[PDB]
DNA sequence: ACACACTCTCCAATTCTCTAA
DNA sequence: TTAGAGAATTGGAGAGTGTGTTTTTTTTTTTTTTT
């Protein structure tokens, strides 16, 4: 009833888009993409508000007073959506290229409809049945920098924010599958050949059944209406769930979520166990109908998707654009990665060089095979530490753990054998029995690392030998009978027997590990405490160091940025180096060896158990790794013999 | 209706006669108004219930017993004079039409009307009214919608409409629908402008009375509380707290036509208007104790004085509680610049005799620090230790309740290898990590543990190894900082100085009582606290060159030369010397470790390794 | 209905009923009423409702003159003996018994330090005839309990954790908070109460972290136990009962119980013991502190020429206390550290 | 308040009848 | 034989009224404390 005045005027406000879309340029930059969208290329159009921001001080450089725009849309997003459509609607130019017309049922019918009026005479439907495209906005850059540009945690987005344009930190809890949902729906009239169209916004609608048409009518032409889906309009939905980040969980609360909305073609992007930077808009969900006149006035609310950033790129999205060219070719240039790239891994702590060489092999990983009769071969390799307490082994571990992508940390004695590979659960109130995978299939295409091994029971241990070799799950109980896929490499970390390594007994008493686990780690390394002066005071100089300054200490050496190491890491897992005979060779004639000396020294205290035929591909894959890190296309005898010695390595802390 | 514009005009003379609280409008306007232009702060004020008494009895009552008549004109009167102050010009959009007036809350001598659930009764309906419990439940916090914008596409003009519900006002009025509409009088099509309509927060809270009130064994009782806007997640179950608010009732009780032939009664509830906690740790300094805390620390041995003030009705053992008063103070903890962590904190363990006071010892620090979680070692379990399932829901151990705390620990001894093992994490990664049905997550556990225990034969056998005295694995003592061995040794003259003394101490009288009625320096336990609250807060002592020059040489000839030491010498116990040395001097409020710090830690760690000084 | 009502195999049938105003809140369960009323029906088959009644009427520290009695009995010059005598005056012999009932019905003195330290006013005594002393001290004391080991359900004597949600239940240490309990068969003491009850004693709480529970609870009680090792450690004194065999004992026993078939009162003692433990918390004087550490260095020195220890020398000191608090002394003094220490002779 | 089921009422469309050219 | 003036019978347009709606196992997988 009553009225206000406000400081906002939106004819200025979309004069001012009319010009920003016909001008602006880094010919200009959006008339290109409304080209591409006129040709039937390209099906949405993204917003970037740095180029009103960049716009804005043009225009006021050149002496002219302008309004804030930028501010304008974030404060009320969502009436500007419809201002760019109707901006666009006017601008778009004619296409470029021939089309094909004549596969719209959209355009015959209109076509159609618009000749019935011709003849006749001898708005007509909604501007949504034809627009072909979606649309949306991408936040400030924060080193141009606004609220958009920072994120928020989900229990500090108050009331306040509804109707604005934010941004949310968090992990994703669960995601549907995609469904239609309509925006325009169409109808016919059987007597008088006639067609009507309905818009729908809310959650439900009633349909049409009555023919209201004024020439229908004055012929009292009471007909009946019909739905049709081949001329009706849907779009692509889908939802989803965010959730807090556990570690900034306040003390003795519970965590908080949020609903996700997705519509067009930003569907399916999220995925469950992402980390992400949402950036959306923030909206209410009113009640309809009878149901709204006793709901009271609180309301339920959910987030407008509009653009995604994840945190850490994922492996698969790699392509080779010039600008990561550029860097990989600094690395390539420099020479010597495979020292560099190991030594940049935990700068922090103090030698340990082959370990982590060890684990950078881990990293990167041998070659899929698949056998033209259907037999196929693990790739990835599987590692193992076993050594004294105070041996950095749990802290060298959780820092491979920041470099993966994708990867999970766990402990021994915190986990299931269920929970650690996938669990039937009766979850639903409906009594209904759902699958729901464990830490091993959350670590799918990763590392899973698994701290305190030793500790873990003997019966939940033997959950992992399926997924270490076969990379796969089976499962057959009630109400479900299916397998699922975990590509996972697994390292793991442990005490020997009795604590603190005991000389008294054989290699084998200390690590106490059955036969049929022991074998699938393609290394085991043995790590122990020895005590010297002159080394103890090198590591105590070092240490002392880097609590005084928060530095590793260097003189010579610069570790490469993980950013950096990513890239090479991510363009070197591409490669799939061959074999060749003059390598084969050399490899058949190393593998008998191992053997012969196995079987003469089972009886000995410097024995390991017996080589088994997985020893042989344990050789190929960690040569193959060695390969693909110095970008070849071929392996070298060169690779194999640092293969063989990163082997035997292993075993020389038992001669002190 | 003109009995309002009188009430309103009567609270601005208030206003303006007591002028402490044109201040802290104004104080507010401005700091908002700061950081506006670059955390915001509430458009809320608390009166002196007593200066208003003092002023006019008739408003004083008429607030304390008509509240719905008088609490809006005196609110709204407030809001006049925050709004005639001078204020940022050119508001935006949403500022012009925010629906947002400033609060009033209460604070003194409520009389009568200060109550407790159990005795809250029909005749104080309507009337102002305090109360105090404990928190059981608290709702999820939810928007409520109270204004909205609309559009007119054809016109122009920017039109609004206001909604009312029962728990929005104090006054009654006509409920509302919540519909939005869509056209206007004039029919023209409307839209709806978010981001200039306003919501506010809600959340609804129980509050039962005490458990020490309980009569007979009998249920206990309990009330609903109404809170919004600013009030809203200040309070968690198990919270003491005191509520102000109108106590009032709701709805139609069953007159509305029912099957109860009315004899069910009508609903009723507490409109949160201020909230306090109640202390059942933290304190505040004043100027005068930065004074003396800073001139206390320029003494040549504030170590000493501040150790021996520690536990003074416990004889002998200045060792452990000078390592007691270093775990309190604690090191520094780190966090490089590629994710890596390195601990800050200190864990002590003891192993000692019967009756050489290792528990008695052990309960003085469960009431000297600031938080503390206390337990028995075979009345735990690993998963209770640490974290538990339930329905899904995650639940926490004592050690991720005391997170950022000291946890103790008694009889260590009689805890289960498979309870042990769980601890291993915690005292390293401080983190907690589940993977079980259904649930994968970390969880942040912070704290130093300090625990006691009795050897394997009972009394310590020196004619015995360590290790065969100690079933403990080498992994799990290489944890703790410092391991110290105590025992009942007889001799004439100690036995004789420790008995005196504890005559001495059960002759003790507090200060009010009559003989046979029923109930160097030393600083007294409420300076010390403020005085390690202050240390920990405002001084981070950084490493230094000399410092490292004696941590180096100390470490290598210690791990090097052979000697009976009775635990294990790892790359931890350098660790151990940096954080004791860290510690003494946070003690002495030095911005920098020095030389002589690095010695009295070595001095320490020689003591409890190696047994003799 | 009154139980005494019922039909003979039938379960008491029951009505629901309403007050107001002053009526309210004038009743608690369990009490035997009376009640004037209207009987009526109301809404809640065919043409049937449910009966009520609308209620209109419902039926259901010490003097001047007491306390003088008591302070005439505590300037008797032999009433220590008077209140051993009227301990269950049935049981022949068996006199350091009674002696010891007396001191743990009442107990030292409870103290609280400016370090915050607070030191225990409790007794606890073991017994190795013996059944009917049990009882007699739960009939004498202010407040009491009486259990056998196995406890009244799962939480035993201590406490235990059940399950479906997990909760947590007190046996009988936590539910004589305050007061005395005492145990009939201890070695029948289940596994848990066996490692808990070291805290129970010694700390008087109890603490549990388990199944996402964390709570401490209070057991500020005093003792009595009796049984047919290292537990024995945690009591103050032990006894072992002893019996005597005289035929007219017998006789007189069986005379009186045909008699059913065919010195000092228990409520006056036991208001008397109500009375001295309100008004009376007596302190060391400087003679008996002298002596007992005199003592204690004494026994430590003939021992190592040949263990005593500082949890012995604080329960002498809390027998002295007790024994002081009869008298209504505000000191205590020699008299009783002598008997304290005569008393202490457990072996 | 929002789709439905059911009731009530008035008005004009229709067919039938009579009269005269 | 056509047609036009007047009367009677019926249909359904459409207006009105009242109404209803939100909201002890038994079998099977998994974690936890208890003997
Ligand atoms: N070479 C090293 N460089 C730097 N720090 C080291 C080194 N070796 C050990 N440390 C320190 O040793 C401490 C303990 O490391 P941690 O990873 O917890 O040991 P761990 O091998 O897991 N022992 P445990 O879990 O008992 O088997 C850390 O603070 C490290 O800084
Ligand atoms: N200076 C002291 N030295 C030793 N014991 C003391 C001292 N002062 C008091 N005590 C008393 O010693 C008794 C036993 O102390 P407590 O701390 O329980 O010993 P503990 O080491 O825990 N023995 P235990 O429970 O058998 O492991 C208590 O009653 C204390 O009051
Ligand atoms: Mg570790
Ligand atoms: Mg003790
Ligand atoms: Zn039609």
């Amino acid at each position: 009833l009553p009225s206000i005045q406000l400081p906002v005027d939106y004819n200025n406000l979309f004069n001012e888009i009319t010009d920003f879309l016909v001008t602006f340029k880094q010919g200009p930059k959006y008339m290109a993409m409304l080209q591409k969208v006129a040709n039937r290329e390209l099906n949405s159009v993204i917003i970037d508000l740095d180029d009103i921001l960049q716009y804005q001080n043009e225009k006021f450089l050149q002496g002219t007073q302008a309004d804030d725009l930028v501010s304008a849309i974030q404060q009320n997003a969502n009436h500007f959506t419809e201002l760019f459509c109707r901006a666009i609607d006017n601008n778009m130019p004619l296409p470029t290229k021939e089309i094909d017309y004549k596969d719209d049922v959209l355009d015959v019918i209109l076509n159609q409809r618009r000749l019935r009026n011709e003849r006749m005479l001898s708005e007509l439907f909604p501007p949504n049945l034809t627009r072909r495209y979606f649309l949306y906005f991408k936040p400030l850059s924060q080193n141009c920098a606004a609220i958009s540009s920072k994120p928020l945690s989900v229990r500090q987005i108050k009331g306040d924010f509804l109707g604005q344009l934010i941004t949310v930190r968090g992990i994703i809890t669960r995601v549907s599958d995609v469904k239609p949902a309509v925006e325009v729906i169409a109808y016919t009239c059987d007597q008088c050949g006639y067609e009507v169209f309905q818009e729908v916004n809310s959650r439900t609608f009633t349909p049409l059944s009555e023919c209201t048409s004024e020439e229908c009518s004055q012929n009292q032409t009471k007909g009946q209406l019909f739905m049709s889906t081949r001329a009706s309009k849907f779009s692509a939905f889908q939802e989803c769930k965010i959730q807090e980040l556990s570690q900034q969980v306040p003390v003795g609360h519970i965590p908080r979520s949020l609903n996700i909305h997705v519509n067009g073609t930003l569907v399916r992007s999220l995925s469950p166990g992402d980390i992400v930077d949402v950036t959306g808009i923030f909206l209410p969900a009113p009640y309809t109908g009878f149901k709204a006149l006793k709901a009271g006035l609180l309301t339920e609310t959910y987030l407008e998707a509009q653009f995604v950033r994840q945190h850490k790129k994922k492996f698969a999205s790699f392509s080779l654009t010039s600008d990561v060219e550029e860097r990989v070719m600094e690395l390539i240039t420099s020479g010597d990665v495979y020292n560099r790239l190991a030594k940049s891994i935990a700068p922090e702590i103090y030698g340990n060089l082959d370990v982590k060489k060890a684990l950078l092999l881990l990293l990167v990983g041998g070659v899929d095979k698949r056998v033209g009769d259907g037999m196929k071969i693990r790739g990835d390799i599987n590692v193992c530490l076993m050594g004294d307490p105070g041996v950095a082994k749990s802290q060298l571990l959780k820092a491979i753990c920041k470099i993966s992508p994708r990867g999970v940390y766990t402990t021994g004695k915190g986990s299931s054998g269920v929970g650690l590979t996938a669990a039937v659960m009766k979850d639903p109130v409906t009594d209904e029995m759902i699958l729901e995978g464990g830490a091993l299939v959350l670590a799918d295409n990763g590392i899973c690392c698994i701290d305190e091994f030793d500790k873990m029971d003997e019966s939940d241990r033997t959950a992992i030998h399926e997924v270490m070799e076969q990379q796969t799950i089976s499962i057959s109980k009630a109400g479900i009978n299916t397998t699922l896929n975990a590509r996972t490499s697994i390292l793991a970390a442990a005490n020997p027997l009795y604590g603190r390594y005991n000389p008294r007994l054989s290699p084998l008493d200390n690590i106490n590990l059955p036969a049929a686990l022991l074998s699938r780690f393609d290394i085991l390394f043995l790590m122990l405490d020895i005590p010297s002066r002159d080394d103890d005071e090198k590591l105590a100089e070092h240490v002392t160091y880097v609590h005084m300054h928060n530095k590793q200490p260097d003189l010579d050496f610069t570790p490469v940025e993980p950013s950096k190491m990513r890239e090479y890491i991510a363009y070197a897992k591409t490669k799939r180096p061959v074999m060749s005979e003059a390598v084969n060779d050399y490899v058949v004639q190393a593998y008998i060896r191992l053997r012969q000396d196995s079987k003469r020294e089972m009886d000995s205290k410097f024995s390991f158990g017996q080589a088994t035929p997985r020893t042989l591909l344990g050789i190929i894959r960690l040569s193959q790794a060695l390969a693909k890190l110095r970008l070849a296309d071929m392996v070298d005898i060169d690779d194999v013999e640092e293969a063989l010695r990163l082997v035997r390595v292993s075993k020389e802390s038992l001669y002190q | 209706d003109a009995v309002f514009g009188d009430r309103v005009r009567r609270f601005q003379e208030f206003l303006d006669t007591f002028t402490s609280y044109r201040d802290s409008v104004r104080s507010i306007q401005v700091y908002n108004s700061n950081n506006a232009a670059n955390n915001i702060l509430p458009h809320r004020i608390i009166i002196s219930l007593d200066d208003l008494r003092e002023f006019d009895r008739s408003f004083w009552s008429g607030i304390l017993v008509e509240p719905a008549y008088f609490i809006p004109p005196a609110e709204k009167a407030l809001t006049d004079l925050a709004d005639s102050m001078d204020d940022v010009p050119h508001p935006n959009a949403s500022a012009v039409s925010s629906r947002h007036p400033w609060k009033l809350s209460f604070k003194g001598s409520f009389g009568a009307h200060a109550l407790s659930p159990r005795t809250l009764t029909a005749q104080h309906l309507n009337k102002l009214v305090s109360v105090e419990g404990i928190v059981t439940k608290t709702s999820l916090v939810r928007p409520k919608l109270i204004r909205s914008v609309h559009y007119a596409a054809k016109t122009g003009r920017f039109h609004y409409r206001d909604y009312t519900d029962a728990t929005t006002t104090l006054t009654t009025r006509i409920p509302t629908p919540a519909i939005y509409p869509t056209e206007d009088t004039e029919g023209n099509k409307l839209t709806t402008e978010y981001g200039y309509s306003t919501f506010i927060d809600h959340q609804r809270i129980t509050v039962q009375e005490m458990p020490e009130m309980a009569p007979a064994g009998q249920l206990p009782r309990s009330i609903d509380v109404i809170l919004d806007d600013d009030l809203v997640d200040k309070t968690k179950p198990g919270d003491r707290v005191n509520v102000v608010g109108v106590f009032k009732s709701l709805g139609a009780g069953g007159m509305n036509q029912s099957n109860s032939n009315t004899l069910i009664g009508f609903k009723t509830l507490i409109l949160g208007n201020t909230v306090y906690p109640l202390h059942a740790a933290r304190q505040m300094l004043t100027d005068f104790d930065i004074r003396n805390i800073n001139k206390l620390s320029k003494k040549k041995d504030i170590f000493d004085i501040l150790s021996q003030s520690l536990a003074p009705s416990i004889y002998g053992h200045d060792h452990i509680k000078k390592a007691i008063l270093l775990m309190l103070m604690g090191g520094v903890e780190k966090n490089l610049e590629n994710g890596s962590h390195l601990r800050g904190d200190i864990n002590i363990l003891m192993v000692g005799d019967p009756s050489t006071a290792k528990s008695q010892l052990l309960r003085f620090v469960l009431n000297t620090a600031s938080l503390a979680i206390a337990t028995t070692g075979r009345g735990s379990s690993g998963v209770g230790l640490t974290a538990a399932v339930t329905t899904r829901r995650l639940e926490a151990g004592a050690m991720v309740l005391a997170d950022r705390g000291v946890v103790c620990i008694d009889e260590f001894d009689k805890m289960t290898d498979v309870d042990r093992v769980a601890i291993h994490e915690v005292m390293e990664q401080q983190t907690v990590t589940i993977a079980k049905a259904g649930i994968h997550t970390t969880l942040n556990a912070r704290c130093s543990v300090i625990a006691a225990a009795n050897p394997v034969f009972g009394q310590y056998d020196v004619n015995r190894d360590p290790h065969q005295n100690i079933a403990l694995p080498d992994s799990l003592l290489s944890r703790f900082d410092l391991l110290f061995v105590v025992t009942d040794d007889i001799n004439e003259i100690r036995d004789r100085s420790i008995s005196e003394h504890v005559l001495r101490t059960h002759r003790y009288l507090p200060p009010g009582y009559l003989e046979g009625e029923p109930v160097p320096k030393l600083v007294t336990i409420p300076f010390l606290r403020k005085y390690v609250q202050y240390a920990k807060e405002r001084v981070i002592p950084q490493l230094t060159q000399e410092a490292i020059n004696v941590i180096v040489k100390n470490y290598t000839d210690l791990r090097n030369d052979d000697n009976t030491k009775k635990s294990p010498i790892t790359a931890r116990t350098l660790e151990t010397l940096i954080r004791l040395a860290t510690a003494h001097a946070k003690v002495r409020l030095s911005k920098t470790v020095n030389k002589v710090d690095a010695k009295v830690a070595a001095n320490l760690l020689r003591f409890a390794l190696l047994g003799e000084d | 209905e009154i139980p005494e009502l019922v039909p003979v195999g039938e379960m008491p049938r029951n009505l629901t009923m309403t007050c107001d105003r002053y009526l309210t809140n004038k009743v608690i369960p369990g009490t035997r009423v009376t009640i004037v009323g209207i009987y009526s029906i109301y809404n809640s088959g065919v043409a049937i409702r449910t009966p009520y009644i609308k209620i209109l009427g419902i039926q259901s520290m010490f003097t001047e003159e007491e306390e003088e009695e008591f302070l005439q009995l505590s300037r008797n010059p032999k009433l220590y003996e008077i209140l051993t005598n009227s301990i269950a005056p049935s049981i022949f012999g068996n006199e350091d018994i009674k002696k010891a009932i007396v001191c743990l019905l009442m107990g030292g003195s409870k103290k609280i330090l400016p370090d915050g330290m607070r030191l225990r006013g409790d007794i606890n005594v073991l017994l190795l005839a013996k059944s009917q002393l049990l009882k007699f001290v739960e009939k004498v004391s202010p407040i009491a309990v009486y259990t056998s080991g196995k406890g009244s359900s799962a939480a035993g004597l201590t406490a235990s954790v059940q399950r479906r949600e997990f909760y947590l239940e007190g046996g009988a240490m936590v539910l004589a908070d305050g007061g005395v309990v005492c145990i009939d068969e201890f070695d029948k003491m289940r596994d848990e109460d066996r490692v808990a009850i070291h805290e129970a004693m010694e700390q008087q709480t109890i603490s549990i972290a388990k199944a996402g529970i964390t709570t401490v609870l209070n057991s500020r009680t005093s003792v009595l136990a009796a049984a047919n090792t290292t537990i024995l450690s945690r009591f103050d004194m032990i006894f072992i009962v002893k019996d005597d065999h005289n035929e007219e004992r017998d006789i007189s026993i069986a005379n009186h119980v045909i008699n059913i078939h065919t010195e000092i009162s228990i409520e006056k003692m036991k208001r008397y013991i109500t009375y001295c433990r309100l008004k009376c918390a007596p302190r060391l004087s400087p003679q008996a502190a002298e002596k007992l550490s005199s003592n204690f260095v004494t026994i430590r020195k003939q021992l190592l020429i040949n263990p005593i220890t500082i949890r012995q020398l604080e329960a002498i000191i809390r027998i002295t206390e007790s024994l002081a608090k009869l008298e209504l002394s505000p000191i205590a003094q020699e008299r009783h550290v002598d008997e304290a220490i005569r008393l202490f002779q457990a072996s």
